[PDB]
RNA sequence: GACUCGGUGAAAUUAUAGUACCUGUGAAGAUGCAGGUUACCCGCGACAGGACGGAAAGACCCCGUGGAGCUUUACUGCAAC
RNA sequence: GGUUCGUGGUAGGAGAGCGUUCUAAGGGCGGUGAAGUCAGACCGGAAGGACUGGUGGAGCGCUUAGAAGUGAGAAUGCCGGUAUGAGUAGCGAAAGAAGGGUGAGAAUCCCUUCCACCGAAUAUCUAAGGUUUCCUGAGGAAGGCUCGUCCGCUCAGGGUU
RNA sequence: GGGUAGCGGAGAAAUUCCAAUCGAACUUGGAGAUAGCUGGUUCUCUCCGAAAUAGCUUUAGGGCUAGCCUCGAGGUAAAGA
RNA sequence: GAGCUGUACGUAAGCGUUGAUCCAGAGAUUUCCGAAUGGGGGAACCCACUAUCUUUAGUCGGAUAGUAUCCUUACGUGAAUACAUAGCGUGAGGAAGGCAGACCCAGGGAACUGAAACAUCUAAGUACCUGGAGGAAGAGAAAGAAAAAUCGAUUUCCUGAGUAGCGGCGAGCGAAACGGAAAGAGCCCAAACCAAGAAGCUUGCUUCUUGGGGUUGUAGGACACUCUAUAUGGAGUUACAAAAGAAAGUUAUAAAUGAAGCGGUCUGGAAAGGCCCGCCAAAGACGGUAACAGCCCGGUAGUUGAAAUGGCUUUCCCUCCAGAGUGGAUCCUGAGUACGGCGGAACACGUGAAAUUCCGUCGGAAUCCGGGAGGACCAUCUCCCAAGGCUAAAUACUCCCUAGUGACCGAUAGUGAACCAGUACCGUGAGGGAAAGGUGAAAAGCACCCCGGAAGGGGAGUGAAACAGUUCCUGAAACCGUGUGCCUACAAGUAGUUAGAGCCCGUUAAUGGGUGAUAGCGUGCCUUUUGUAGAAUGAACCGGCGAGUUACGAUUUGUUGCAAGGUUAA
């Protein structure tokens, strides 16, 4: 309240509108895929039982952030394009499960 | 109460403890006890009662029960009272 | 009726009070501050100038985005027709 | 531990504490006298705290922590007590007097006589309303605007066909 | 002896009366209504210490942001005086 | 198992081991009023009638029973009106009223207030009124939730989430599903159709009653065949049909038994306390007892106990009972219903793009080749099968009962009420509504003497104490007095303070205490104010009571644990 000058939220327009089918997807930055043995094959119940990420809101993404060393076989719901480029770039395959 | 009028008491705490009496009369409501020669008190009384020359008179007042321990006859000693039945009614009985 | 004596015995009010006057000063009108001027201690009958005396959180006046009653071509309604 | 600069203060910010009730644990006091209460010329920078003695007559400190119905001088505060005004206002329309009696005690109760007042009422019934106030015998704390031996008051008995 | 009852009665009309209440009775409840107003708010010491202004406001004795106070922390061509 | 005849401070007359008083179960009695019910009535009263009996010479009296109204239902009478209906009468059943100021469901439904005004909105479907209840109610076995591809009645909790939304898009209002739990349980009809009547006479077709049958979705049933049951088994009074009993066990409602110190000594009125010795403990709970007790008393742990009544659990009795498969000719599967328009309401959702649910009104389907929903609507797909009913538990509340608990109160508190309190008292009434606890261990409650009419005192006595004396533990302050150390009748006083003789004392022993001639200085406290000694406000005084709290969120600082992790809720 400010006294009866019109408040701050009232001089100001609304924005946008809220999606239904938002979705929000889990992200794993590479630096906590260092975590795992080289050659091993992550997956989505690997990555939540480890405790990397507990809720997979909609899906997991992977994201460079980071850099990795081992060589992998992530699969994922989403990948980054950089991150995608550093899983191959060390000596690995991305899926999209 | 583990006494009764006619019983054989010894008075363990008070100004009278060591005498013993007979039970005049109980008093179970109050839970005391009126013992021959125990907690004598001097009542001013005026002529008007029972008593055609009033004075002050010697009698007995009542002590609590808890203070007088049963006499057992054959040892002459002050004792607490277990209760044994016999066949028709119970008795009281010294340990 | 008042007053004196004998009997009985309230109340409003009340920060504590050993509670003068004048001129001044000061929230601009002082028993209470200053400078003076008067004044032995305690009462009783009287009088009301002051204690901005008592009584009543001023009814006047203004204020409150307080009430209430009333009015109408104020607004929005409702009954009734 | 020194040095330097500081230490007026309302609203208000910050800090450290005192004391009150209760709980826990530890350790105590107390019928050879607990708490409370009264008094004192004692101690601490403050809030406060002891000691000694009287009263009192059975419970209470201390330490560390914890929890709060935790501190009053003001609210025309609420309740209680007690002042002041003050031996003051008042004692509610009116005619009494003396003698005798009763009694611990009498202007005030009873009796007598005279006087005075109402008399289309201040008399006699009676409805309402009240509900025992009626009668008798005791009483005199309170009530009665004084007094009181008296009473519509107190206590007993009675009483309405 | 009865009747009319509060968003109502009753009024030879005064806002007059409806149990010492009437421009709308009394009582209980909603209810601790609301009160930008008045009053009040209880132990101690130590350190610091304002404001009574601007702007906007059915706003003007209220409020909000800023200014001025305080506590903590940070950071350096020290930018303050 | 020895006393008893209630409080409470009595007098009297009595009772009790041939078991009283007392405690528990079960009976009997139970005036009048009150729904109040035979009629009336100003509750606790008045006045009857009809039978039967009783009393008297008969009136006059007495006793017992019946006699309200409505609803339902038999039966009988029975009008205008012929049959008949209404009406009237009798007999059965049933209802009525109250309340736990709670919880629940329904009908009806405010305003103050918030929005810094106010009208939409909020408060709030709250308060309140009315009705219905039940021990719980409501809800409930999908025309559901969804769309991780599936779940499988309802309810309640945690979460989702102050999210999605709603909203003078303001103030505010505010879900749900998924996920996690508590608890779990499923059933009966209507209709096809079959049988038996009954009627209408549509006169062999139709609709009405009773029984069987039958209960559901890529469908189920009827209907055809087929296999096994016709109590072999199974199930029950908590739904799923509904009444009955027994017996056994167990719990409740009285009780019983129950270890160990009269230990010594000290103080004391008294010992349970101190000191010194013992002992019991499945018992060191609590209370009482002359001060604080495991061993004094009632008890406590443990172990026993019920004639009678009630509850519960089992078992028996009793009662009741068909359930698989195969086809898809036909038939059935809730109509003035669903739905729609108009007007409202409920949905978190304010008419909005407004699905879903309900009410009034009007219109009004399909009916298995069928119908509904997935937030306007259409198509596809998916999931369901409405217009009938029942259903325990998990949940809410407490007038009560039993057993307990409390960093809850301790007499101005705690209930309004510790006490004869919803009393006294106030009010026509609805209604409002107090104050008021403590002798002592024990009455031992003050014989007797004295003054006084008494009250009240002074002795004497009791008692530990009477300065504990029947309202009597303690006993502060205001306030009222008596006594007297210092001062005071020439003084002008916010009353003190600083200096200070004199006089009087003698301490928590201090460069002490009381008083104060005289001298200097000096306008209370609080509130509110630019500014108050204020001729502004408040307080007569003393005492008690009397104001930033808690819950849940947000944020920030401190602390602690763990740390790219941390943490669980129910
Ligand atoms: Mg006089
Ligand atoms: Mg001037
Ligand atoms: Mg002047
Ligand atoms: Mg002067
Ligand atoms: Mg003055
Ligand atoms: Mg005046
Ligand atoms: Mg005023
Ligand atoms: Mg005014
Ligand atoms: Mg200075
Ligand atoms: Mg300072
Ligand atoms: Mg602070
Ligand atoms: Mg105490
Ligand atoms: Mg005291
Ligand atoms: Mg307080
Ligand atoms: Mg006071
Ligand atoms: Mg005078
Ligand atoms: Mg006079
Ligand atoms: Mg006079
Ligand atoms: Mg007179
Ligand atoms: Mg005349
Ligand atoms: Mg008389
Ligand atoms: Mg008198
Ligand atoms: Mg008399
Ligand atoms: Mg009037
Ligand atoms: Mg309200
Ligand atoms: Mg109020
Ligand atoms: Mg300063
Ligand atoms: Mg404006
Ligand atoms: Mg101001
Ligand atoms: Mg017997
Ligand atoms: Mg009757
Ligand atoms: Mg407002
Ligand atoms: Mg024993
Ligand atoms: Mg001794
Ligand atoms: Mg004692
Ligand atoms: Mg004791
Ligand atoms: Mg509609
Ligand atoms: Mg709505
Ligand atoms: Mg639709
Ligand atoms: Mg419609
Ligand atoms: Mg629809
Ligand atoms: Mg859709
Ligand atoms: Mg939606
Ligand atoms: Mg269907
Ligand atoms: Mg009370
Ligand atoms: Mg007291
Ligand atoms: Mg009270
Ligand atoms: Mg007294
Ligand atoms: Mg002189
Ligand atoms: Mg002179
Ligand atoms: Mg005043
Ligand atoms: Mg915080």
């Amino acid at each position: 309240f400010e006294g009866g000058q019109l408040p701050l939220f009232r001089r100001i327009p609304k924005r946008g509108f809220t999606n239904i089918n938002r979705k929000e997807f889990a992200i794993v930055n590479l630096d906590v895929l260092n975590r795992f043995e080289d050659g091993t094959e992550v997956t989505p119940e690997l990555l939540v039982e480890t405790g990397i990420i507990r809720n997979e809101k909609s899906g997991i993404k992977i994201l460079s952030n980071g850099n990795i060393e081992k060589k992998l076989t992530v699969k994922a719901n989403k990948f980054s394009a950089a991150a995608k480029e550093a899983i191959e770039a060390a000596g690995g395959k991305t899926e999209v499960i | 109460m583990h006494v009764k009028k006619g019983d054989k008491v010894k008075v363990i705490t008070g100004k009278d403890k060591g005498k013993s009496g007979k039970v005049l009369a109980a008093f179970p409501k109050k839970d005391r006890v009126l013992i021959e020669g125990i907690n004598m008190v001097k009542k001013h009384t005026k002529p008007s009662n029972v008593n055609p020359q009033g004075g002050i008179l010697n009698v007995e007042a009542p002590i609590h029960v808890s203070n007088v321990m049963l006499l057992d006859p054959k040892t002459g000693e002050p004792t607490r009272v277990g209760y044994e039945v016999k066949g028709d009614k119970k008795v009281r009985v010294a340990k």
